[PDB]
RNA sequence: AGGAUAGUGGCCUACCAUGGUUUCAACGGGUAACGGGGAAUAAGGGUUCGAUUCCGGAGAGGGAGCCUGAGAAACGGCUACCACAUCCAAGGAAGGCAGCAGGCGCGCAAAUUACCCAAUCCCGACACGGGGAGGUAGUGACAAUAAAUAACGAUACAGGUUGUAAUUGGAAUGAGUACAAUGUAAAUACCUUAACGAGGAACAAUUGGAGGGCAAGUCUGGUGCCAGCAGCCGCGGUAAUUCCAGCUCCAAAAGCGUAUAUUAAAGUUGUUGCAGUUAAAAAGCUCGUAGUUGAACCUUGGGCUUGGCUGG
């Protein structure tokens, strides 16, 4: 009855079983197995410093049709190259080549945002300026 | 180093965000009782579900248990002393009868008004926070202040407010002596 | 794609400055000012209540 | 670890002292003395927290410095030294004779005594055995060795200290219906009188106590002091309550009685 | 303006040879009393020296017009300096401020004389005597 | 049996047996592992966190070995090596901030080379010295508490005895600014407080949004699958309720978004409390061990006396 053990000498067996079948969860999967730790280009953080390669123009996702403007940037706390969104109607411009952008995510934590493929970034400050008030002129670029 | 000093929390935000319900009923009962914010009503709803959750639990107990008498006598006795629970209504029972309008109805802000020493209720917390009430003999310019049943009597003007035997303010000199 | 049309819409844009307005109150006024205007003296069309009605 | 500590963080003190938590980080750790660190009083304890006769450690400090201070009819120059159960502290230039002994509540009471009471002190005996040279003797629980007492006198029975000669005036043997206070546990400072003592060998034995009002609790042999040998009759000035433990609706209603 | 001072909590302290009390103040019309006018206030009532009397932790009540403090009142000036600090002393004019350099100066001072064994008239005529 | 130890003990030695642990998970590996009291979240059961105000432990760059001493295998004690590293007159000499402040690097990430033993307590030959222990101040939107930016009239139209919407006032007051007193070891601050301090009372409140979820427009102009927005569904291809602007309005308010992680939501980890014919999922089928669970049955009833608390 309901397949399970009920005898009062069984709280062994419902032990394992319990924490066996909690690898079948991805969020318990992930924190244990420390995928953020080893395999996300964070390294489990919430922002990174990283060093802009160069700027890219993506062409979107069906049934979108436009170009979403991202940039190749390379990490420096473990070296490694990801995409970045730049998001503000004309804040391509605030951002060159060669510059340090604090990155951040999508929200979707890990995953791709929307009809933009293969990006999961964005940039927040730039130059340590914020790129919201970049875009609002409330402080202008250090250069 | 030296021993922590604890500290609490007084309110709690809702967990669903916008209801019109709720946020027209919020507006309603600050709205008449001038409160500043939704916190002075998130602080009356959290600090009046833990009242009803300390009668919660006691009237799971069997009765005559000297816990569920000493403590329930003990949370009564508070209440009445303020006024919220009304002195034909200690059965413990209409602890779970209160509502957010009795201990708000409770207040200095209301009070002053309701005693007519202000036109408006909003001007009941001007009245508060310009120094110019004293209870008893101790000046108090805390809105929120609960007034007890005995402190109920004990609010007036205070002695050196200008509206009560004081000299002018500020500008009544400068105009009188202009 | 291309990154020319970058910030196209915005530049294009005709500025427009704010009107300059009155302050409104602030504190227990405006929790003051709201509660007259949604439950004191009320506009609703008989029972059609609409909060920002454009024009029409 | 590389040695004893000689400090004491506020938090880390004993309860019964009621130490404030926000006055500082460190409270008074007692030297080593008569009582243990745990179950003891320091001298700067009791000036400056119960009489405030002192209103800073530094103060008391003074006080002993001008020899007024006399623990069991002997100076005392320690602000930390650990008084304890049944001492006696005399501070004759207030003309006040003090015997610390619990409350109901489980704390250090303050109790006046008369001057001739403070000339003597009752010991539990810890310890009967032979020393050199064929003297037997016994070791109180303040650590005081008397040589050459009463043969009668065996262990866990309470003797009389002349507190001046330091020899024996009388004693009290532990038997059942001997007046008792506790001195540990949540039954400490209750007064009782004993009723059936278990014994448990190898172990701990546990000693049956009848209350003032029909009261009965449980406890080890190790919190009890024997004060009297019988009821009603104890060999000291008992401080208030006379170790009767009431209930908290008891205090409330003798509290809105008293007052009001 | 009438300002009138009220005793409360006295506690005869002779192992200090002090009397001690709440000094509870009433001064309405007045923004506090000040130290040196209390003690020469609460000299003329208790019939004692002004030296010494110390008062002091004076706070106003919220809403102004009464204070509260601590009273302490030695049965003379000399046995109020033995019992009193010196920074009060100082506070009363009873004694001078010590004249002393600064904690960092001090220290600077101490582990310099650290460096020096003997007399430090040694160490400076042997200084001399190596650089000749 | 002995040695060594402060002492028990393969702690070590000699001799002699072949024992000891393990599916009730030994042993090995990982640990973004110091442990606990505790923290977050929670109807309950639970889940995640705990470097860190207390307790116990370990470490002072990595090992190792000792002196003194009751107490150390000590590092603000030494010796030696390894790795760095300071002066050098080139012979030599001196190092250890995972103490306080402070400087570089690393990062998404973290304070002044301030004052003082007055309060707490410790150490000493000790009523007297010392204490970056400790306390006070400087920076500090880590969090938490209380709580300002207005109030009431008179006109005035609308309006159902008054709720206001505009132009007309006289008051009140702290934000701030300062005698002074208090506060303090000395100061800053708080509180009290003379005098100054409000009509746009510019002494100006912000953070996000307004298609749905989800509260608040089908208003105007700009762009025209482009720019861009959009956590998701989608919006934009010339009347865009969704981009770019203005106006209006909404939610919270000295606070409001973003990112990450985690808890509730999640009865989507299910002991309480999931599902397994067809949506994922009953081993091809029997035997079988540990484990889990295992028919019923052995002084009941009767009789008498008595103590206690509920309703009267």
């Amino acid at each position: 009855g309901k397949g399970k053990p009920r005898g009062l000498n069984s709280a062994r067996k419902l032990r394992v079983h319990r924490r066996n079948n909690r690898w079948a969860d991805q969020a318990y999967k992930a924190r244990l197995l420390g995928t953020a730790f080893k395999s996300s280009p964070f390294g489990g953080s919430s922002h990174a410093k990283g060093i802009v390669l160069e700027k890219i123009g993506i062409e979107s996702k069906q049934p979108n049709s436009a170009i979403r403007k991202c940039v190749r940037v390379q990490l420096i706390k473990n070296g490694k190259k990801v995409t970045a969104f730049v998001p503000n109607d004309g804040c391509l411009n605030f951002v060159d080549e060669n510059d340090e952008v604090l990155l951040a995510g999508f929200g979707r934590r890990g995953k791709a945002k929307g009809d933009i493929p293969g990006v999961r970034f964005k940039v927040v400050k730039v130059s340590g300026v914020s790129l919201l008030a970049l875009w609002k002129e409330k402080k202008e670029k250090p250069r | 180093p030296r021993a922590p000093r604890t500290y609490s929390k007084t309110y709690s935000v809702p967990k669903r965000p916008y209801e019109s319900a709720r946020l027209d009923a919020e507006l309603k009962l600050a709205g008449e009782y001038g409160l500043k914010n939704k916190r002075e009503i998130y602080r009356i709803g959290f600090q009046l579900s833990k009242i009803r959750r300390a009668a919660r639990d006691l009237l799971t107990r069997d009765e005559k248990d000297p816990k569920r008498l000493f403590e329930g006598n003990a949370l009564i006795r508070r209440l009445v002393r303020i006024g919220v629970l009304s002195e034909d209504k200690m059965k413990l029972d209409y602890v779970l009868a209160l509502k957010p309008e009795d201990f708000l109805e409770r207040r200095l802000q209301t009070q002053v008004f309701k005693l007519g020493l202000a036109r408006s209720i909003h001007h009941a917390r001007v009245l508060i926070t310009q120094r110019h009430i004293a209870v008893g003999k101790q000046i108090v310019n805390i809105p929120s202040f609960t007034v007890r049943l005995d402190s109920q009597k004990h609010i007036d003007f205070a002695h050196n407010s200008p509206y009560g035997g004081g000299r002018a303010g500020r500008v009544k000199r400068k105009n009188q002596g202009k | 794609g291309s990154l020319a049309r970058a910030g196209k819409v915005k530049s294009q844009t005709p500025k427009v400055e704010k009107q300059e307005k009155p302050k409104k109150p602030q504190g227990r006024a405006y929790m003051r000012l709201l509660y007259t205007r949604r439950f004191v003296n009320v506009t609703l069309t008989n029972g059609k209540r609409k909060m920002n009605p454009s024009p029409a | 670890a590389r040695g004893p500590k000689k400090h004491l963080k506020r938090l880390a003190a004993p309860s019964h002292w009621m130490l404030d938590k926000l006055s500082g980080t460190y409270a008074p750790r007692p030297s080593a003395g008569p009582h243990k660190l745990r179950e003891s009083l320091p001298l700067v304890v009791f000036l400056r927290n119960r009489l405030k006769y002192a209103l800073n450690g530094r103060e008391v400090k003074a006080i002993m410095m001008q020899q007024h201070v006399q623990v069991d009819g002997k100076v005392r120059t320690d602000t930390t030294y650990p008084a304890g159960f049944m001492d006696v502290i005399t501070l004759e230039a207030t003309n006040e004779h003090f015997r610390l002994v619990y409350d109901v509540k489980g704390k250090f009471a303050v109790h006046r005594i008369s001057a001739e009471e403070a000339a003597y002190k009752l010991g539990k005996v810890k310890k009967v055995q032979l020393g050199k040279k064929g003297v037997p003797y016994v070791v109180t629980h303040d650590g005081r060795t008397i040589r050459y007492p009463d043969p009668l006198i065996r262990a866990n029975d309470t003797v009389k200290i002349d507190l001046a000669t330091g020899k024996i005036d009388d004693f009290i043997k532990f038997d059942t219906g001997r007046l008792v206070m506790v001195t540990g546990g949540r039954n400490l400072g209750r007064v009782g009188v004993i009723v059936h003592r278990e014994k448990h060998e190898g172990g701990f034995d546990l000693v049956h106590i009848k209350d003032a009002l029909e009261n009965t609790f449980v406890t080890r042999l190790s919190n009890v002091f024997v004060i009297g040998t019988e009821a009603g009759k104890p060999w000291v000035s008992l401080p208030k309550g006379k170790g009767i433990k009431l209930s908290i609706s008891e205090e409330r209603d003798r509290r809105r009685a008293q007052q009001g | 303006d009438a300002v009138t001072i009220r005793t409360r909590k006295v506690i005869s302290n002779p192992l200090l040879a002090r009397r001690q009390f709440v000094i509870d103040v009433l001064h309405p019309n007045r923004a506090n009393v000040s130290k040196d006018e209390l003690r020469e206030k609460l000299a003329e009532i208790y019939k004692a020296e002004k030296d010494a009397v110390s008062v002091f932790g004076f706070r106003t009540q919220f809403g102004g017009g009464k204070s509260t403090g601590f009273g302490l009142i030695y049965q003379s000036v000399a046995d109020a300096k033995r019992f009193e600090p010196a920074y009060r002393l100082v506070r009363y004019g009873l004694a001078e401020k010590v004249e002393k350099a600064s904690r960092q100066q001090r220290k600077q001072k101490k582990n310099r004389d650290k460096k020096i064994f003997g007399t430090q008239r040694r160490a400076q005529k042997r200084a001399a005597r190596r650089n000749a």
